[PDB]
């Protein structure tokens, strides 16, 4: 229900204003708006990156940032909206050629101490953690789609910017046509098609992280993830 | 002679004038320096400040600046001794003495003219009237007056002890002035908790004073706060907290704070193989897991937290250790700075204390007095971590002693000795931090211990200091029984020993229960302490 958006406005409001907010100093020194000035600085620069820390997140909204630890996935991209909210009402207004906004990629990190490899058990899967290791291999850059649209083969019936949710996780197309009627032939068993010319995509890579050589315990050979 | 009013006969006095601050290398005489240096820059008063270590650079700082300063102020240091004949000054300066140290010296207390207490009157004193201590069958009677005088003064000047806090004092000055800011109360409150993390007064006192605190804390949070009125974030606010008597636990992992903690390090027997079973049913029976309590505080869940004191009490009263918890004060500002008095405490004392061989202790002053201002939270947040690594580095020595069983019951008292070239003995080489540590080890000792007797003496404890001069500083503690008044004779039994045997003692820490000897000497000096004590 419509309840659900009616949390993730207010969540995202909360970022936005974690990200609007924060300032780090004293009154004795001089305070500096921390992620304001990188977000403008780093946009300028066309990064559209930046970095927060999870002590900063807590310290000004500590249920924030148990959120991000518990269910990472659904809160991150909430902080990353906020985050190209706050970026637009940081650079606006724009030289010509750089009116449209672009997405902004909110990184992570934390000053707590790192879990092992080997602590990654079935209880912790889908939350945030943190562990250490070796690259040992690392595949070449490739193109994964952030938004498609697909069209329906009979009719030419579109969805148009379908989300693409991000990781190794797919989409599955419409079994059945959406939105019209059953109509003559009601269905190919696939109706639809992705449209070539519509996709955004993004670089994404694969990488295989080594366990440290002391952390492996004695006999075993170093696991992979 | 005791100063009634110090706004009055004080303040106002060398208010127009140039001053000369003494301050000697403690975390207490730090924070009243802090609170006089707003006072003074605030009245354009122009000082200048030196930082003392002890009893011959304060002389010769003052065979230094004597001509240039009339009035001198001592912060945590002068009280105890004859200032007089100790300085030699000029007929017409001015000695103000503002310090914890106890009993006050009878010509310090009945000098009229040039030696000015900064003492409160209301403190436990019980000095001896003046006819008793100053001036055929008369000369008889004068024989015998002279004999009640020595009985009284020995009476009087046999066990040394700690009084209120200097920073309270100056905090008081600056509250009669009203120019006393959330800071300068700040710094009151550490220089107290200094006073009790030390060790230096009962928890009695510490409990009353902190009482009086309270209200002063009070008045700071409504002079423009409400439930319904508040400040900005920037603003520092100063909180009532009671709290765990776990050490700098908000910094580094609950692990890591009961680990190094005294109090619960000594009762779990850590330096023992089997104490951290004993640890680990504490924790169970808490139920925090394991990973979390090796996890920083910080980035432990919040779900452990909210409840966290109560449970460690708890749990704390069924493991017999019934009082984890202890009346203190935090202080927030900004959105992250959280700090209990007790971790600006650690982490000023570490800076002082530091083992760090570039510069000078006076260099190591500075940086400590730096870090007690925010325009130098950097400065704050290093001596956190040094002061993690004193911690660490204090167990590991009391472990080295338990289980090599360098604690020797020596009659009398309990003796111990660290060793040159073994792990840390350089960082504990300097006087106040023997002081800590031999107090740690007492407690943990106690509480190892089975036999009774044992765990009623006194303990005293050697360390190597010189190697081009030969020496090494020895330190007197009194029993650690809940009982305690926190009162030793160590300080006048020290040198009672050293006359006896004639032994090379230098007495240069202000502290009388500290002295520096010569290593051959101290074979004798143990013998007339055994002699003596009996
Ligand atoms: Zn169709």
């Amino acid at each position: 229900a419509d309840e659900g958006q009616a949390r993730k406005s207010q969540l995202q409001r909360r970022f936005k204003e974690f990200l609007r907010q924060y300032r780090v100093g004293t009154d004795r020194t001089g305070f500096t708006f921390k992620y304001r000035d990188e977000l403008k600085r780093h946009y300028n620069l066309g990064e559209y990156w930046i970095e927060v820390e999870m002590e900063d997140l807590a310290s000004f909204d500590e249920d924030l940032a148990d959120y991000l630890y518990k269910q990472p996935a659904e809160h991150l991209q909430l902080l990353e909206e906020a985050a190209k909210e706050v970026a637009d009402e940081v650079t606006r207004p724009r030289p010509s050629g750089e009116e449209v906004l672009q997405d902004i990629q909110v990184m992570l990190k934390s000053d707590a101490s790192p879990s092992s490899i080997r602590s990654l058990k079935s209880d912790m899967m889908s939350h945030l953690v943190k562990i250490p290791g070796i690259i040992i291999a690392a595949s070449a850059v490739r193109a994964k789609a952030t938004r498609i649209s697909i069209q329906c083969r009979s009719c030419r019936n579109t969805l148009t910017n379908i989300a693409m949710r991000p990781g190794l996780e797919g989409y599955a197309l419409p079994r059945k046509c959406n939105t019209d009627q059953a109509g003559r032939p009601k269905c190919p068993l696939d109706p639809y098609f992705i449209m070539p010319d519509k996709c955004k995509c993004v670089d994404f890579q694969t990488l295989k992280l080594q366990e440290l050589p002391d952390a492996v315990p004695h006999g075993e050979m170093p696991r992979h993830m | 002679m005791f100063v009634s009013d110090f706004r009055k006969e004080f303040y106002e006095v060398v208010q127009s004038q140039r001053v000369l601050l003494f301050v000697a290398s403690d975390v207490d005489a730090l924070c009243a320096c802090k609170i006089l240096q707003a006072l003074f820059q605030c009245d354009h008063v122009q000082y200048t400040l030196v930082p003392v270590s002890g009893w011959q650079e304060l002389e010769t700082a003052f065979l230094e600046h004597k001509e240039q300063f009339h009035y001198f102020i001592l912060i945590n240091c002068g009280a105890n001794v004859d200032l007089l004949d100790i300085l030699q000054p000029d007929e017409d300066t001015i000695f103000f003495v503002c310090d914890t140290h106890r009993p006050v010296n009878v010509v310090n207390v009945y000098n009229d003219t040039q030696i000015k207490l900064l003492i409160k009157q209301d403190d436990d004193l019980e000095v001896p009237a003046y006819e008793d201590i100053f001036r055929t069958m008369r000369r008889r009677q004068r024989r015998e007056w002279e004999a009640r005088r020595r009985d009284i003064l020995f009476d009087y000047e046999q066990y040394e002890y700690h009084g209120t806090s200097s920073a309270m004092v100056m905090f008081e000055l600056a509250w009669m002035l009203s120019k006393d800011l959330n800071d300068m109360l700040w710094w009151a409150i550490v220089g107290l908790t200094d006073q009790w993390v030390q060790d230096k007064i009962t928890q009695m006192k510490y409990v009353t004073d902190v009482g009086v605190l309270q209200r002063h804390v009070s008045r700071h949070n409504h002079r423009n706060e409400d439930e319904e009125n508040t400040l900005s974030v920037d603003c520092t606010r100063i909180s009532f907290e009671y709290d765990l008597r776990l050490v700098l636990y908000q910094h580094w992992s609950l692990h890591d704070s009961l680990c190094n903690t005294s109090y619960t390090a000594a009762r779990f027997k850590l330096w023992s193989v089997h104490g951290q079973k004993r640890l680990q049913e504490f924790l169970a029976d808490m139920g925090l897991p394991l990973k979390q309590v090796k996890q920083k505080f910080q980035a432990m869940d919040i779900s452990l937290k909210e409840n966290l004191r109560e449970m460690i009490e708890e749990s704390a009263n069924k493991f017999g250790m019934k009082d984890m918890r202890v009346q203190t004060f935090s202080i927030h500002f900004g959105f992250k700075h959280k700090f209990l008095a007790s971790d600006v405490v650690f982490a000023t004392m570490s800076l002082m204390e530091s083992p760090e061989k570039d510069g000078s202790g006076t260099d190591h002053f500075i940086q400590a007095l730096d870090s007690l201002s925010r325009s130098n939270l950097d400065k704050l947040y290093h001596g956190l971590e040094l002061a993690k690594k004193q911690l660490r580095a204090t167990q590991q020595t009391i472990a080295s002693c338990l289980c090599t069983n360098l604690v020797i019951s020596q009659g009398p008292f309990l003796y111990c000795s660290l060793m040159e070239g073994t792990p840390d003995v350089m960082l504990f080489s300097r006087p106040a931090s023997l002081s800590l540590l031999s107090k740690h080890l007492l407690k943990s000792f106690v509480c190892s211990t089975k036999n009774r007797r044992c765990k009623l003496l006194p303990l005293v404890m050697a360390a190597p200091l010189s190697m081009e001069h030969g020496t090494v500083t020895v330190v007197g503690i009194p029993p650690e029984t809940d009982s305690s008044d926190r009162k030793n004779f160590f300080g006048r039994a020290f040198e009672k020993a050293a006359e006896s045997t004639s032994s090379r003692m230098l007495h240069n820490h202000f502290d009388l229960s500290v002295i520096e000897l010569k290593a051959e000497d101290r074979s004798k000096f143990l013998d007339a302490l055994i002699s003596l004590l009996s």
